[PDB]
């Protein structure tokens, strides 16, 4: 996996290198992932014009790996692919079936919710990186544990809980979010920010780390 | 929280895992007398000749235990009118059937959640080898005390370590590995041997997460698939 | 000053993937000796999972 | 029982085994002055680099340990007057029929009940490795003090290890087996002799609740009786 | 063993495996035991009118293995054919003696109280399932600790226990009765629900449990 970075004022090309791994010459490597030309960074905007793909200046945007695809040709040939869209190498792509969130948001836990749909004209809609990542945090938080019909404990426990209004009740909803939500590798944690119970209204929102 | 002029004090419950699946949830009428966290560090230091070498390993198990006394006087429940010696006697019927049933190394299901509700903070905990100590003295004698000590798994906020979904892109289950074998058991003895023997002769002369997309590994899965639909060779190759 | 030390092991295995049987490492021993014709290492590992059947 | 809402407590009382078959128990006049029970886990918790490896092996020996004294003031009883010292002498006199003559000699009795009412528990306890411990003090010139540790077999509602009835459907005895033995005892020397060349050659060559209801376990000891009866070569097979 | 279940309105005969054995993959062999026809679960009972002993549909039973006899060609014959013959064998099958059933119960711990019966028709009465159980168990508590001729230590001191009832005699009696009843390995526990005086009449009742 990587990191993003952007073009400083007269930034040296070594100084990146050197910044994010300590040693100064993994920069031949770092543009080699970057599939950039000699002249690796330019302070004028104009000379981009020429070479603009082969080309960075100042606030364009570079891919640092992390130290140990370094040297690998293959990571090399890939992130000379996905340049600026690598996100999409580890959120992935997946169907749309939130047709309308003005929809299921106002149904809530039942059979009979979501639909695929079609953006454009032809083309299936593909939902794509962070927005796959909505979805699939969606999708899967509104599944009661036992459903899915394949490699059970899916789903949450959500639907069990609405219990008396009384505080102890809404820590065990904050619970069962936080398990639901840390169960999927592509977050790496979550945590409560705030809640407001009303008279029989639970509101509540919650911190998640997307990777990347 | 606790009583702090804002807010009125809210005591400490503990949810126990029901052998249906789902969990009790019983919570204490009169909070404890004494309350202790342990938090062990596994750090070690030796001395050698000339210099002291310190080296640290990371967190180890927490441990916590605590003491307090059920209340005399009746008080009315969620669903009874239960008494402090109805109270403590359903408390040790819990917790030796949760020791009990774990007869198979370790129970399944959950561990045992403890919502220490007073300080904000949450933990899923396992009985100690110090147990349910219950006594009552000469004086108090118509007050229960117990002695509770856990040691902590880890926080409620994380879902078990195994059951987190992997990333699983591509395809975990390739198809050409199980039909490659399917192949192979259809083969007969002889092509076997003769595959073994071909096999055997290409070592000789070595010298002297699967995606079918941008990915590598997966190489010799489509070429192993390979040498049976054609007959390169009395059977397949590697 | 005192040097400051915080090691890290991990382990691979080639034929159960090898980043999960590295996790229940608890202890190892590596016999190297020229002086004997054999090396000979033990490694040892914790109950959580049933490793006789893997 | 206790003191609260509900009728006078009923003190605490200990039933023994008597040799001559029956019962013989004791109450003591005075509740113990302290009373703890301890209820450990087998349990250990051993951190890994980076998880907590928690297994767990059943429930721990549920220790009782109480001490308490006898009152001076005599009391009515169910045959005499006996006041506190031969009370006290009397408990002596039965530990030692319990302790003494157990690993020598023979006791009726494998167990000991141990009621308390006041707690509204009962238990099946043996004395434990510290035993009983008798003393008497400067500040109690008339009393005599007592303190006994014992260790909990298991609960009293369950019935002995020794007197479980199985299911046990159908017949338990292969009466086909015994059958063939008795049968196989008559045989001669060269049949003998012949049963085993013919059980060594069918060996050599193999690889290339009795009940006949809902079941196929008996099979081959059927088979046993009739061939040895019928006559499959000299003795027989299998 | 096994475990009683019914078919729910248009639940497909994957869900009941996956959810009771973890994985769908043992419907297969799990369909056997019930002796289903291809349409293993249908929901119209006009359609199991086809052809009804080889189907089964909505709010009919279903035969549920422990896991360790599904793959038992032994239990799958069994299971098969004798449906609801199952409890019956489970618990067993014995000649029935409670021929006066007001009458034992004037003179328990007294022997000469019990007896043959006949039902039906030239055939001595029989007594299977739940009644078997019971039977034994109320047989099992009106004998004396060493009166059957062989295998002895069966029964109980109840007829050594008459006492001033005063509350230790009242605990030992139960302490005995839960010890008579509990010896018996088919069932579970029992525990006492409520002891109760009338002068010189005991009075209490016990919950026994019984495996499925």
């Amino acid at each position: 996996r990587f990191k993003k970075h952007v073009v400083q004022h007269e930034e040296t090309m070594q100084a990146i290198a050197q910044r994010y791994y300590g040693d100064v010459s993994y920069w031949i490597d770092l543009v080699e992932h970057n599939n950039l030309k000699y002249p690796y960074l330019v302070e004028t905007d104009e000379e981009k014009m020429k070479d603009p793909e082969r080309l960075a200046s100042t606030g364009d945007t570079l891919i640092i790996p992390i130290e140990s695809d370094l040297t690998d040709v293959s990571a090399k040939e890939i992130n000379s692919r996905d340049k600026d869209v690598l996100v999409e190498l580890a959120l992935g792509r997946d169907l749309n079936i939130t047709a309308d969130e003005k929809y299921f948001n106002e149904h809530g836990t039942s059979d009979n919710i979501l639909a695929f749909s079609t953006n454009g004209n032809g083309d299936l809609d593909t939902v794509k990186g962070i927005d796959n990542m909505k979805q699939q945090l969606q999708a899967r938080l509104l599944t009661p544990r036992g459903s899915l019909m394949l490699h059970p404990n899916y789903g949450s426990d959500l639907h069990n809980l609405f219990g008396l209004n009384i505080p102890e009740q809404a820590t065990l909803i904050e619970m069962e979010v936080l398990r639901t939500l840390t169960s999927d590798n592509r977050v790496k944690s979550a945590n409560l920010i705030d809640w407001k119970i009303q008279g029989n209204v639970y509101s509540g929102q919650f911190s998640v780390e997307i990777k990347s | 929280p606790q009583s702090d002029g804002i807010s009125n004090l809210h005591r400490i419950a503990l949810r126990f895992p029901k052998e249906g699946g789902g969990y009790d949830m019983y919570r204490f009428k009169v909070n404890p007398e004494n309350y202790t966290i342990d938090s062990p560090q596994r750090t070690t230091a030796i001395k050698t000749k000339s210099d002291i070498v310190i080296e640290d390993y990371g967190k180890d198990i927490e441990v916590i235990n605590f003491t307090g006394t059920t209340g005399f006087r009746p008080v009315r429940e969620a669903d009874g009118l239960k008494t402090g010696k109805q109270k403590m006697e359903e408390l040790q019927s819990r917790v030796s059937e949760y020791a009990m049933q774990g007869g198979s190394g370790n129970v399944s299901g959950s561990y045992l959640q403890f919502f220490n509700f007073t300080d904000d903070s949450y933990y899923k905990v396992h009985l100690a080898p110090q147990g349910l100590k219950i006594t009552r003295s000469k004086d108090e004698p118509l007050l229960f005390r117990y002695e509770i000590t856990l040691v902590v798994i880890g926080s409620l906020t994380e879902a078990d370590r195994s059951a987190v979904t992997t990333e699983e892109f591509g395809n975990v289950k390739p198809n050409a590995s199980q039909r490659v074998d399917e192949g192979i058991k259809e083969l007969d003895k002889n092509a076997r041997k003769t595959r073994d023997r071909n096999n055997q002769e290409i070592s000789r002369r070595e010298n002297t997460i699967y995606n079918p997309r941008q990915s590598t590994n997966g190489l010799k899965g489509n070429i192993d698939n390979m040498a049976l639909i054609i007959g390169y060779g009395d059977g397949g190759v590697s | 000053m005192r040097r400051i030390r915080r090691p890290k092991v991990r382990i691979e295995i080639v034929t159960y993937n090898g980043d999960e049987f590295g996790a229940k490492l608890l202890g190892f021993q590596t016999k190297n000796s020229m002086e004997d014709d054999s090396s000979v290492f033990q490694i040892n590992m914790a109950g959580d999972t049933y490793w006789d059947k893997l």
